[PDB]
């Protein structure tokens, strides 16, 4: 019944945070443990005191961030045996995060997550949540993902990826990380929600109304999105109640399994009617990914609606967008949008810029259009790999140069893949 | 004299080196008692080690024409030479940055290699 | 990635090195006691990185230095135990310091290093502070940046390396010693701040109109250089907050590692600002050549990456729009094949008598203009073949000049391949 989540560098350390800090939001659990008050008990655990513990592993390759964790708010939350930190950083490196520095804790790291699946009975799978440029989050994440297709093989493996964007970009070798992590981490990953911090962005200067977002802001928005995807495995909805069913409904090819994510609505804190909400599932200012399924053919997709809905209002709106637009669909698809609702209203953090919503919806899509993201990505890279730039640094920690060209080629592949199959 | 090999300036050991070099390329083939770089190779093993670049690179082309000068009868004492000289020899000759230091290291290795009944 | 061993060699090295202890001694709030008599936490959050007391070695083969160290104002915090430093003088023989005399005083040196890395929690990488045309900070730097190298192979190592030019000293010996220290960080440093006495004169002299610059001129412009590219690594902060990360996003090839430092605004030694500058103002001291600290004009070649370091209360806003701005209205100067190669950070707490600032810490091709100058200079030295019983009397071969030559025209030319490439 039981899903583990890891979180690997800081993007999916404090992502992770901002995701714990809504679910135990969510779940009424206190930032000590405790609890007033199962389907909830999918991602968290119990001690014999009463205490609610997650199922998590928090890793990072240098203690700065993990140790905000540890002393802080939800200090008291995790077991201090989950929070696993080296001394030195990857610097950037998906080399030194996959050869020369993963390898130094890839078994203790292993290892804790044996401790947690021991714990379990019929375990799921796992939830990975690590950023693309970042050194740990592309190599590590990569190498451990390798490590789980072995040691857990026979299981689910969900991804949550940190699309890169130049407004918050710590690094210049973003787009090499992100390639090399995304060829080997392709044939590990069953399903990959990727996030772009640019759309993220972009909505939080709109519709949050700030000037220069922190990523506090960033993180609060996309724990919200985390949520109402993860929803469904955390309240026992109708729809996706395991992790199975996100291959099954959202994945028609093994390869193309990076659905595009749209939430509405984002609401500033300074009510919609289920129609309008749902026609938002179709504008591209709400993606969480920048591109225009209106260029890209439908493979799937699922709407998950939370709150004060009506079954009704939902076939309507459905039928207003499959009529009054023209969204494409490939042939061998089962032409139905599926449906899934959970009465529960989104809840917010309090002091959060979001506001309390009184209905809210959660799309989840696999567009063709989403090609374009890594069409983005594999052109940097070109520029870049046409004149060896940065590969020294690369190559000099442990990693072959050809490395680099298989990569290519594997997503000069995949945008073939995603051609063939919209045409 | 010679015992100015391990002299305290740098420049005075340079000139036993190659005062050395030449003793082995000028000295006998049968050897003169003075050739005792073969019963106290911990000397050489030293030498190899100067802490002087330039001192010591004299002091590996001296070992290396020793070396050679060591291909004449009866030096069935090679065993030891292997032992106290090519620790010295890959620790700091192959190690060196100076394209020459290297160089003449693996050559000397190689001349213990064929000292030797095998590798 | 925490703790940085600082070293200063030679009467440049610990000039200007002393200099930066000053200034960072009262960014973070310490006393010449050592004494904490701050007011802020953004402080002492990173102050592990250069204190434990200042992580610094100090070296020399001239006595004579160790006092005009400790006479100095903060002269007492430094650890007696890294003073390491020789009985005469290199006398401005990089063959001396490097391969005789400097030789033989670098172990003890490696000794202090040793010690002061022992107790790390986790070390960084290490910065020298030094001038090239010197016989001790070039000749023996260069030996003990070597041995470092060797001994701590997992590790950075970081320059603040000053250019000999005519302005400031007449000795004709400097462009052999400058270029034979050239061809060692090339292969030993990962990254380098070239600081070039051509420039720091010609801006004591032009922009702030002073007709006889001293060295305590030139090292004011340095000192406050320098606690302006460390801004990152001492404060906390998002972008460039390693050694590391820094040269990854920094340095596409490894031998094209010489960043030309220069920052805004220019002020003089104690002299008054009354009005402070304005964003776009600081923002248009970039290309600006007469606030680089080395003496090249970044019109004459090409950004490969750029890193920018904001100080002080302003905008986040209006820096990035700037920025943003200021890259793509000049877009022909920046490379196009390194997208976003451009970065920017910003700090809240300013830097001493200034309300806002800006460091450009720039990979521009234009920089082999500067190792143009050093190898004319060199070349025309050479060929005449003076002083050379010098340099080969201590041990050094005449090849060796050939082959620094060589390798510094080599750096050149892959400086003029990169400017000259194209994305197509
Ligand atoms: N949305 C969001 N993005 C983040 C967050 N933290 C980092 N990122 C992004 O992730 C990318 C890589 O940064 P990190 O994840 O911190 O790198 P890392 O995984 O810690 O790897 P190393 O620091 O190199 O060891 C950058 O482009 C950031 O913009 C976060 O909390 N939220
Ligand atoms: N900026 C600056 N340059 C200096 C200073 N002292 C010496 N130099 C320069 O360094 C070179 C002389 O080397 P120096 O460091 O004095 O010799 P060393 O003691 O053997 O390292 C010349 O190019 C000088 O112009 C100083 O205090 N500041
Ligand atoms: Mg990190
Ligand atoms: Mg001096």
């Amino acid at each position: 019944r039981e899903c583990i989540s890891i979180h690997v560098g800081q993007a999916g350390v404090q992502i992770g945070n901002a995701c714990w800090e809504l679910y135990c939001l969510e779940h009424g659990i206190q930032p000590d443990g405790q609890m007033p008050s199962d389907s909830f008990n999918t991602f968290f655990s119990e001690t014999g005191a009463g205490k609610h513990v997650p199922r998590a592993v928090f890793v990072d390759l240098e203690p700065t961030v993990i140790d905000e964790v540890r002393t802080g708010t939800y200090r008291q939350l995790f077991h201090p045996e989950q929070l696993i930190t080296g001394k030195e950083d990857a610097a950037n490196n998906y080399a030194r995060g996959h050869y020369t520095i993963g390898k130094e804790i890839i078994d203790l790291v292993l290892d804790r997550i044996r401790k947690l699946a021991d714990q379990c009975t019929g375990l799921q799978g796992f939830s990975v949540f690590h950023s693309f440029g970042g050194g740990t989050g592309s190599g590590f994440t990569s190498l451990l993902m390798e490590r789980l297709s072995v040691d857990y093989g026979k299981k689910s493996k969900l991804e949550f990826s940190i699309y890169p964007a130049p407004q918050v970009s710590t690094a210049v070798v973003e787009p090499y990380n992100s390639i090399l992590t995304t060829h080997t981490t392709l044939e590990h990953s069953d399903c990959a929600f990727m996030v772009d911090n640019e759309a993220i962005y972009d909505i939080c200067r709109r519709n949050l109304d700030i000037e220069r977002p922190t990523y506090t802001n960033l993180n609060r928005l996309i724990g919200q999105i985390v949520s109402s995807i993860t929803a469904s495995l955390r309240f026992d909805g109708a729809l996706n109640v395991d992790l199975t069913e996100f291959q099954t409904n959202l994945v028609p090819y093994p390869r193309a399994h990076f659905p595009l994510a749209t939430y509405a609505p984002v609401i500033s804190a300074e009510q919609l009617s289920v129609a309008e909400i749902t026609n938002a599932c179709f504008e591209p200012a709400n993606q969480m990914v920048k591109c225009d399924p209106r260029h890209g053919k439908y493979m799937a997709c699922c709407l998950l609606y939370r709150g004060d809905v009506v079954p009704k209002d939902v076939n309507a709106a459905i039928a207003t967008i499959k009529t009054k637009r023209t969204i494409q669909f490939v042939d061998w698809c089962p032409t139905g949008f599926k449906v899934g609702i959970n009465y529960e209203p989104p809840t917010v953090v309090p002091g959060g810029d979001l506001a309390k919503v009184q209905r809210a919806v959660c799309m989840l899509s696999n567009t063709t259009a989403i090609a374009e993201a890594w069409a983005r990505l594999d052109h940097k890279f070109d520029l870049m790999y046409a004149k060896r730039a940065f590969v020294h640094w690369y190559v000099g920690e442990g990693m072959e140069e050809g490395e680099f060209s298989e990569a290519r080629e594997d997503m000069a592949a995949l945008e073939k893949d995603y051609e063939e199959v919209g045409v | 004299l010679e015992q100015r090999a391990s002299h305290k300036v740098w420049k005075a050991r340079l000139n036993a080196y190659q005062e050395l070099n030449n003793l082995f390329t000028k000295s006998s083939v049968i050897p003169n008692d003075v050739a005792n770089y073969w019963l106290d190779p911990e000397l050489f093993a030293s030498y190899i080690v100067d802490s002087n670049v330039v001192a010591q690179e004299n002091a590996i082309i001296a070992l290396h024409t020793l070396l050679e000068y060591i291909s004449q009868v009866p030096n069935v004492s090679t065993s030891k030479l292997r032992l106290q000289w090519i620790p010295p020899l890959v620790e700091k000759g192959l190690s060196s940055s100076r394209a020459a230091t290297k160089a003449k290291a693996t050559d000397c290795i190689m001349l213990l290699t064929q000292s030797d009944t095998s590798i | 990635m925490r703790e940085i061993v600082h070293i200063q060699a030679g009467q440049c090295g610990n000039q200007i090195g002393a200099k930066f202890w000053e200034v960072i001694s009262d960014e973070h709030g310490i006393d010449p006691t050592g004494s904490y008599h701050g007011d802020s936490d953004l402080q002492l959050e990173r102050i592990n990185v250069y204190y434990n007391v200042p992580r610094a070695i100090l070296v020399d083969l001239e006595p004579g230095t160790m006092d005009s160290v400790r006479s100095g104002p903060f002269g007492q915090i430094f650890r007696p135990d890294n003073f390491v430093f020789g009985q005469s003088g290199a006398g401005n023989n990089w063959a001396k310091g490097h391969y005789t005399e400097g030789a033989e005083l670098v172990d003890s040196v490696l000794d202090v290093v040793r010690k002061e890395s022992e107790s790390c929690d986790c070390l960084q990488g290490f910065q020298l502070t030094h001038s090239l045309g010197g016989g001790t900070g070039s000749g023996m730097g260069t030996l003990l940046i070597s041995k470092i190298r060797e001994e701590y192979p997992d590790r950075i190592m970081n320059t603040f390396s000053v250019v000999p030019s005519p302005k400031v000293s007449d000795t004709v010996v400097e462009p052999y010693n400058a270029t034979l220290s050239v061809h060692q960080l090339v292969e030993n440093t990962d990254e380098t701040y070239c600081i070039d006495n051509e420039a720091l004169y010609d801006i004591c002299f032009r922009t702030l109109k002073l007709t006889t610059p001293t060295y305590g001129d030139l090292n004011h412009l340095v000192s406050a250089t320098m606690s302006g590219v460390t801004t990152c690594l001492r404060f906390p902060g998002q972008l460039n907050a390693d050694l590391r990360k820094l040269a990854v996003n920094m340095v596409p090839f490894p031998r094209l590692h010489f960043f030309m430092p220069g920052f805004a605004p220019l002020t003089s030694r104690g002299s008054q600002q009354y009005r402070a500058l304005t964003v776009p103002e600081l923002t248009q001291q970039m290309f600006d050549a007469k606030n680089m600290m080395a003496a090249c004009d970044p019109r004459h070649g090409r950004y490969l990456t750029v890193a920018a370091v904001f100080r002080g209360r302003m905008s986040m806003k209006e820096v990035d729009e700037q920025m943003l701005n200021v890259q793509n209205k000049n877009s022909s100067y920046f490379v196009e094949w390194i997208p976003n190669n451009v970065k920017t950070a910003v700090c809240d707490i300013p830097p001493r008598g200034l309300k806002m600032s800006a460091t450009f810490i720039g990979n521009s091709t234009a920089i082999q203009e500067l190792f143009k100058r050093i190898s004319e200079q060199f070349t025309a030295m050479f060929r005449r073949k003076a002083f050379l019983h010098w340099y080969t009397g201590e041990g050094m071969d005449e090849m060796e000049f050939t082959e620094a030559e060589s390798n510094m025209n080599d750096l050149v030319s892959e400086y003029q391949q990169y400017q000259d490439a194209t994305a197509d």
